[PDB]
């Protein structure tokens, strides 16, 4: 009963392909839809983006440039919120809730399904930055004759602040979307179904750094991720005034090669951060 | 025959089982009772045509209105050499117990002698101050590094080698071990007992083989010094408490790459799982005697050659020129001793100790002391 | 976002249409510009098929092959002609460009080896920095009175092309004795092609990081001026054989020193647990050298090969040694200064230039930062 | 801890191929320096595969032999080369140390005789001294205006090379005759390459003791001025076979007296149990001499033979008895010295190799100390 009970999911309802579906739209794992809805969204900012014309509008714009999808699967992305904001920070809370219907239900629990949206709002807001980023570095190029020292002093700021965030990223890319897909992959192939998918998620809110575990972790993160703000509002008449927001830049980054250090001897999955945020330096 | 005991009053006489003597019958032999309570743990922990054959044999026996002994143990032998049989396979064939064998002879009895040369060249300075809290792990990552220094690599059996400092309850190495997580079929033969008298070969190997490569890095020290008088009485008793040890640590491969190679024989020869258990526990017990660690005497005179030339090697290392300022007047202490312990040894040896001595005296040095 | 293709010169024009065979070989697209029966996102490359190149004598020759349905010697003389067909050329770039939805950059395949398209690609670059003022513009020129053109382009691709990938004949031929044993032209551009096809496989394919020209070349590239890539491509096996083989001399593309950023593409289905493990014993060996001031690491993506066509690599560096190939350009010309209307141009030139080997040596001390 | 050879002279270059060839196919290792499918640890002579050597007429021999992907006469003469092209090989040397993890030792083959080697390789052992003074240097020498060569070389390798082994061609040419029956250097030289390659025998697979070159020579070296070994191959079966060949000198390539210790090394699969049962026997026949000064004895160690290519046998041997090749060979320099800028060196050469044999000659005595 239990091995024709399995082969029905597959077989038939398609099971292995909601997973590897999910991933496509949750965890931004395609391209080219991401980076056209954060894209899309990033480009207002109150009353405007909160009413279901505009943000339950911008999905339906954003599927089309996916060039994935537009299947039965691609349905059923409700794009809501969960909060009115009122009015430089780093925060925009919005969720994004898969829908499934009676006979799969049963199996993804409508608590997982909750998590993600934890791990997705941490993953969106990732966007922000190499966007933010990249528009002063696109914003610099239209200023160039003007070469002096307080040029290309300023420039080098940059390549030196989105070098620590093209490794955070490329650490999230290998932890929450290859490794820990790699299981639960490998592993499937009815109790077992729950355990094994409460298993998948709860290893990549682990080594996402959203366990309250290792939050301290987190908390320094912000006070990265609000200079690179800042740093994009001054976009030479106030070059001083970004001089000292760099300086206290590498004073939180060389603060937190010491905290995650100090957390090893009390967890491999953060032994690889200290090799990715530290090589040939320290 | 299935592996559990139908009794709720302390009645059978098998109470991790144990055996009862006190409560045992008297005229049923203890040697026996030694057959049954094997077998049946052999089930308990296992969790074709072997199982109706041994009922109707068992049932025969209520219909004999005489209880002879020499019919009861001729039923239960069998049944004993059955289990025993399919149990060296699974032990054996399916479960490689000799490639298991191999790596602990590596890294409990130092059979990968280079990776612990390096392994000391690197965690030296972070163990010979006292050990705390933290240099626990910060060993760990040098032994991983040391396997992967010298071009072995398996993510196979690496993580199966996890170091421990015993701490807070001295130096590092006087509390440092070397824990194996045994699988799942080999618990049966490895019990932490007796990778606990593994441990103890471990940690007096280990320190014989840490003197002899400083000493031999004093030997290397003289000869980089190659242009004073007295400058000659180093190498007159560097040499001669080289041979001490060089010799102590020779006898080693003549004990360990022998007794081994009886042990990985006897397996090859017998398929009964019993001869395995005491054939393996009789292995080890030849180690804690041969390797003189036993014996009180000869492991209480060597141990005071150790630290003894951690003086020497030491103090000819702290200093860059000659043993001027009272350093000669420090080196002629330790001869006064060694040289006595020397001859000591000497007479503790006038079973096995010709093994030892022959290398000692071969060149008749020893006859004049 | 759209990319679209330029070839100049004889040798832009023939690496351009083999990279048009392998590049049409990897997806289901017949040399019929058909799709056959037979995910790989083709939209950025081919418009509804039809690629959006541009040809600038051997391109007779080019139609007389079966691909047919798939559409002087001196530095002023070639920078003469682009004047005189300043706007009879243009339209066709205007009419592609708007004609596209959103363009994101401009390759260029050119040579600077003394050809008329060496002038004819200092003059589009000038013109493509006048008119598109927010389209990056990337170049994959190649390497050889020749020190005369190749120092002149040098000026222009210094300050007008926001990046570029450079390719010397002389390390390629060296490969091409080595391990395919020739003793042509024909011949050693197979191996070029390669290296242009799988440089744009984090494009072709969507991945999550990565996804757009300037995804790749924003970390590289620290300033404007510091702006030349090197390649690798080891296929010629797990994780550690791909980046170990690639850190060789033996296999780069190029004839103190250190890196500034490099990034490695993996195309295989390799299991990806074991890539933070080569990354560990290549720092413990300590095989490569980074720069000393500020944090630079080495980074990694993983992608799919084509289903239809093993474990390929890319490298792609940022290496100073580069420098020492333009001192052997610059060198020769001093000895033509002295041997050989205003002859002015050729001044700033060698002046400009000198500037930048100042400052790539200058990047390689503990203070370059002011 | 890996050691780098360096190789001079022709007889050197020669007899380093021989043992190259010799220990590549004792592992799978192809010509072509690839690993072949067909525990042995080949790091010791091996780079990440790479032999660690330093090649210096006859390298256009060795590049022409199918192992090509493997990488005047007078004293005077040699020399002044040498400090010709000080800086020139250094920088090849040092390349070779900086690469290395941690460099250990110094392989060096030279001939005494050889003009190139009297001149060469007598002035790397005062350099190497000076730079690196750490670092022990090996010498696998070979006794042949022939004695001035020789001589005026020994003044250096009692002084600057640490340890030595001596192969004298005399022998070697002796025993050619007698159990090989050639009569040239093609065919000697099959044997010296056995002999350097059984001598490393330990390092290259994993042991419980003697895992450096500090592991063997430090117990046969007492002290600073007796470093002179002497080498000895048996076959050309159980323990007490072989040891009972080795003690005869009609197999020891030489031509009171006593040992002062011995290694023995044995490559085959013998029962480790007897072994101590074949030392009592040979102390009761007391078929060797010792010295009664200090304590000594006599070793013997195991290993594997290689399984892609029985019992084998070589000792290591520390006798007085080498003296009187010295004394053969600077006995014919006194007479060339009455018979025929400041002829001085040469008289200072002879004096202090005075001390070597007399160090020797005093050292069979019961008073060698002081
Ligand atoms: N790498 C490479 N270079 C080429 C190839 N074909 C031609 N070249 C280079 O192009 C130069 C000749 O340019 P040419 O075709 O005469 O210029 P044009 O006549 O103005 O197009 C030579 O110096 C070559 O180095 C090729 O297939 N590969
Ligand atoms: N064992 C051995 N000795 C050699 C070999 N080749 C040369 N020799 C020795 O080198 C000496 C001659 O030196 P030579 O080669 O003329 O010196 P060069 O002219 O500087 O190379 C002879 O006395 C030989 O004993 C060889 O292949 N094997």
């Amino acid at each position: 009963v239990n091995k024709a009970a399995v082969d029905y999911f597959f077989v038939e309802l398609h099971l292995e392909a909601h997973y590897e579906a999910l991933r496509h739209f949750l965890l931004m794992e395609d391209g080219e839809f991401a980076q056209s809805l954060s894209d899309l969204l990033f480009e207002k900012l109150p009353g405007e983006l909160l009413n279901p014309l505009v943000l339950n509008s911008v999905l339906s714009k954003a599927l089309q440039c996916s060039l994935h999808g537009d299947t039965p699967h691609a349905s059923n992305l409700s794009l809501a919120l969960k909060y009115l904001p009122e009015v430089p920070d780093v925060l925009s809370c919005l969720e994004l809730r898969y829908k499934v219907d009676w006979p799969l239900n049963i199996v993804i629990t409508e608590g997982c399904v909750s998590k993600y949206s934890g791990v997705f709002s941490f993953l969106l807001q990732l966007k922000l930055m190499m966007w933010a980023l990249k528009d002063v570095c696109f914003h610099l190029k239209r200023t160039a004759m003007a070469g002096s020292v307080q040029f290309r002093q300023l420039q080098l700021f940059k390549h030196e602040m989105q070098h620590f965030v093209k490794v955070i990223q490329g650490y999230i890319a290998n932890q929450i979307l290859h490794v820990t897909w790699c299981e639960f992959r490998a592993r499937l192939a009815l109790e077992e179904i729950q355990r094994a998918h409460a298993e998948y998620l709860h290893k990549a809110v682990f080594r996402g750094l959203l366990t309250e575990k290792a939050a301290p972790v987190m908390n320094v993160i912000h006070s990265i991720f609000s200079l690179v703000l800042k740093f994009r509002s001054q976009l030479h008449p106030n070059f001083a005034l970004m001089q000292q927001s760099y300086n206290t830049f590498k004073y939180y980054s060389h603060f937190l090669f010491k905290v995650v250090t100090k957390l090893v001897n009390r967890q491999p999955h953060l032994e690889d951060f200290l090799l990715r945020i530290n090589f040939n330096n320290y | 025959l299935h592996g559990l005991l139908l009794d709720q009053h302390e009645e059978f006489f098998i109470k991790q089982f144990s055996l009862r003597v006190e409560i045992l019958p008297s005229y049923i032999p203890v040697r026996v009772a030694e057959k049954i309570l094997f077998v049946g743990e052999s089930v308990q922990m296992f969790e074709k045509n072997q199982e109706d054959t041994f009922a109707a044999e068992l049932h025969r026996l209520k219909q004999q209105p005489l209880f002879s002994l020499v019919d009861f143990e001729q039923v239960v032998d069998r049944i004993r050499s059955t289990v025993a049989e399919h149990l060296w396979k699974l032990m054996v064939e399916e479960s490689d117990l000799l490639g298991q064998l191999k790596i602990i002879k590596d890294f409990y009895l130092l059979g990968r002698g280079e990776l612990f040369q390096a392994f000391i060249d690197t965690a030296q300075h972070m163990l010979k101050t006292p050990p705390t809290a933290v240099t626990e792990h910060d060993v760990n990552v040098a032994f991983q590094q040391s396997a992967h220094k010298v071009l072995l690599d398996d993510d196979n059996l690496l993580p199966l080698l996890h170091l421990t400092i015993e701490y807070h309850g001295a130096s590092g190495w006087a509390a440092l071990g070397l824990s194996y997580k045994v699988q799942w079929p080999l618990h049966i033969l490895f019990t932490p007992a007796v990778l606990e008298k593994y441990n103890v070969v471990f940690k007096y190997l280990l320190s014989v083989r840490r003197v002899q490569a400083e000493l031999q890095h004093c030997w290397a020290l003289q000869m980089q010094r190659k242009h004073q008088t007295d400058a000659i009485k180093w190498r007159l008793r560097n040499h001669m408490a080289f041979l001490v040890d060089n010799l102590q640590y020779y006898l080693q491969v003549d004990v360990l790459e022998s007794q081994f190679s009886q042990l990985l024989h006897q397996i090859n020869s017998t398929r009964d799982f019993e001869s395995i258990r005491l054939a393996h526990d009789h292995f080890l017990s030849n180690l804690l005697a041969q390797s003189f660690i036993l014996l009180k005497p000869v492991f209480h005179c060597l141990n005071e050659i150790l630290d003894l030339c951690h003086s020497f090697c030491s103090l000819v290392s702290q200093n860059l020129g000659p043993l001027d300022e009272r350093g000669a007047a420090q080196l002629s202490i330790l001869v006064k001793g060694f040289s006595r312990q020397s001859s000591l040894l000497f007479k503790i040896l006038s079973n096995s100790d010709l093994a030892q001595l022959l290398l000692r005296l071969d060149y008749n040095k020893y006859y004049t002391q | 976002r759209e990319i679209i293709t330029l070839q100049l010169g004889q040798c832009g024009n023939q690496i351009g249409f083999e990279f048009w065979k392998q590049l049409c070989a990897e997806h289901g697209i017949s040399p019929e510009a058909i799709v056959e029966e037979f995910t790989d996102r083709k939209d950025v490359f081919f418009y509804q098929y039809i690629p959006r190149a541009v040809l600038l004598r051997v391109i007779h020759s080019i139609l007389n092959s079966p691909y047919a349905k798939l559409y002087g010697n001196n530095w002023a003389s070639g920078f003469s002609q682009g004047e005189k067909i300043h706007e009879d050329i243009f339209d066709i770039i205007d009419r592609e460009a708007d004609g596209s939805d959103s363009l994101e950059g401009f390759v260029l395949c050119h040579s600077i080896a003394g050809g008329t398209g060496s002038g004819l690609g200092s003059y589009l670059l000038e013109r493509l920095n006048d008119r598109y003022p927010k389209k990056l513009v990337q170049t994959y020129s190649v390497f050889p009175v020749q020190p005369y053109n190749s120092l002149l382009t040098l000026k222009r691709l210094t300050q007008n092309a926001d990046c570029l990938v450079v390719l010397d004949n002389t390390a390629l031929n060296r490969i091409a004795t080595d391990r395919l044993h020739i003793q042509s032209f024909s011949q050693i551009n197979q191996l070029v092609s390669t290296i242009m096809s799988a440089s744009t496989t984090t494009l072709r394919y969507p991945g999550y990081m990565n996804n757009d020209l300037i995804g790749l070349i924003a970390s590289l590239i620290p300033t404007p001026r510091l702006h030349f890539l090197m390649t690798g491509y080891t296929p010629l096996t797990t994780v550690l054989d791909v980046m170990r083989r690639l850190l060789q001399p033996k296999n780069v593309m190029v004839s103190n020193h250190c890196y500034i950023a490099i990034l490695n593409i993996i195309q295989g289905e390799v299991d990806p647990t074991q890539v933070h493990k080569s990354l560990q014993r290549i720092r413990e060996r300590k095989l490569a050298n980074f720069i000393p001031w500020g944090p630079a690491s080495i980074q990694v993506a993983l992608s799919r090969k084509s289903p239809y066509l093993r474990v390929s690599g890319l490298m792609m560096a940022n290496h100073t040694s580069i420098s020492s190939l333009f001192e052997r350009t610059c060198r020769q010309y001093d000895k033509l200064r002295k041997r050989e209307d205003n002859f002015d141009e050729m001044d700033t030139s060698r002046e400009i230039v000198q500037q930048l080997i100042d400052e790539y040596h200058a990047a390689t001390r503990p203070d370059y930062i002011s």
